[PDB]
């Protein structure tokens, strides 16, 4: 089944988030005796994955009457509901912690007794970011240079993501843009590098194009040998 | 119910047969499900109830049960099989999954070191960056030294996904120092250990 989720949420610790999941045309089942489609008995599950980690189950709602089961790790700050007219489930997670930062997934369960907890379809995920930090654009520093390496250090921004291209996208061979790391400051940092012929360093211009959409920050940083 | 998977990671050549195991702390009948997650994608269901292939999953995947010991076997491994495999019992997932990548040619990293920029230094903080380029396997060790003193706790590192054409990885490590500390020392070095190196490689500069 097709599952559509709401967009990225950025929250302060202690705040609440509502993540939405819609399953268009999947809540009902044709029932010959009624000669019509009627609400089924499916489960919609909510799970999450923190950066670099495995999967964690949070809870489910049964769509027939809204019965729920929740992980005891979240009891007291989690509610899962469903709206049968819009074929949507809501995950409400309250009192948010920094370690609630994760991609949240809804997943579909046909609720067949012979196949327990089969999560047969998954949403694309919703990024939920929980931090004390405020939106901040990066500072972009050069990593200055047979083969030479050069790059850009994209430091101290919030939240994710940053994108980087080289020479407005004309330079792609040899480019590596690394995953960001979350620094102890609560701000992110990443590096992008490219390997080029050493003989080109004085003649070809190299510009890293850094884009940080959350702060409307665009930087085109010329990287010259020191 | 505790669920454990092994190995945590494995490398395989195209065409190989590989096996991932999922051990459950008590009898749960056949109620183990398997999921595959490609890099940057959502998980999807691979096998359900120990041995049933999910719709559209290739027959070279096989799930089996021996008591509390469950296996996922992948025959004729293909590049599309790269990613992480997760097993599930009811509400329990294992910690960590099993990361599968392709076995490339063993290749030592090309190493580069970058001093902090003077523009950064005006801010009171210094970042030193060490690049390990185009190496295989993914396991690598970076040790920072400052005037020959082994650094600990003040670096972070990040690794690319496996390259689609040459199966290599790259790694970037950042050493973070105060400006005051940076200017008290002369020799900044990153020492790299890797299977493709007979002895560690050190790249350095003098401030």
């Amino acid at each position: 089944v097709r599952l559509d989720q709401s967009g990225t949420a950025v929250k302060k610790p202690g705040a609440s988030v509502r993540v939405s999941c819609r399953a268009p045309d999947s809540f009902t089942v044709y029932r010959p005796r009624l000669s019509a489609y009627f609400i089924g008995e499916f489960n919609i599950h909510w799970l999450r994955q923190a950066p670099g980690q495995g999967l964690e189950w949070l809870g489910f709602v049964n769509i027939f009457r809204g019965a729920v089961k929740y992980s005891s790790r979240f009891q007291g700050r989690i509610t899962i509901t469903r709206d049968t007219s819009s074929e949507t489930s809501y995950l409400d997670l309250g009192a948010l912690k920094a370690d609630d930062t994760a991609t949240y997934y809804c997943a579909w369960d046909k609720n067949v007794d012979d196949n327990p907890w089969r999560l047969d379809s998954w949403g694309q995920g919703t990024l939920v970011i929980v931090s004390s930090a405020s939106t901040k654009g990066p500072s972009v520093f050069p990593l200055a240079p047979g083969t030479a390496a050069l790059g850009c250090l994209v430091k101290d921004y919030f939240p994710e993501p940053v994108t980087v291209s080289w020479n407005s996208g004309a330079l792609t061979s040899g480019v590596h843009t690394f995953p960001a790391v979350l620094q102890s400051s609560g701000l992110y940092s990443l590096s992008s590098v490219v390997t080029v012929p050493s003989s080109s360093l004085g003649t070809q211009t190299y510009i890293c194009n850094v884009n940080h959409k959350p702060s409307n920050t665009k930087v085109d940083k010329r990287v010259e040998p020191k | 119910i505790q669920v454990t998977q092994s190995p945590s990671s494995l490398s395989a050549s195209i065409g190989d047969t590989i096996t991932v195991a999922c051990e459950v702390s008590q009898d749960v009948g056949w109620a183990v499900n398997w999921y595959h997650q490609r890099p940057g994608r959502p998980p999807y269901n691979l096998i359900y109830t120990a041995h049933n292939l999910a719709p559209g999953v290739a027959s070279r995947f096989r799930g089996s049960r021996v008591g509390t010991y469950f296996t996922l076997t992948i025959n004729n491994l293909l590049p599309e099989d790269v990613g992480t495999y997760y097993c599930q019992v009811f509400d329990s997932f294992a910690p960590g999954g099993t990361r599968v990548d392709l076995r490339g040619t063993v290749a030592a990293p090309s190493v580069f070191i970058f001093p902090p920029s003077d523009e950064q230094l005006k801010s009171g903080t210094a970042s030193v960056v060490c690049l390990l380029n185009n190496f295989y396997p993914r396991e690598a060790k970076v040790q920072w030294k400052v005037d020959n003193a082994l650094q600990s706790g003040n670096s972070q590192e990040s690794v690319t996904e496996q390259d689609s054409k040459d199966s290599t990885y790259s790694l970037s490590s950042t050493l973070t120092l105060s400006k005051a500390d940076y200017e008290k020392h002369k020799v900044y070095a990153c020492e790299v250990t890797h299977q493709g190196l007979s002895s560690p490689v050190t790249k350095s500069f003098n401030r």
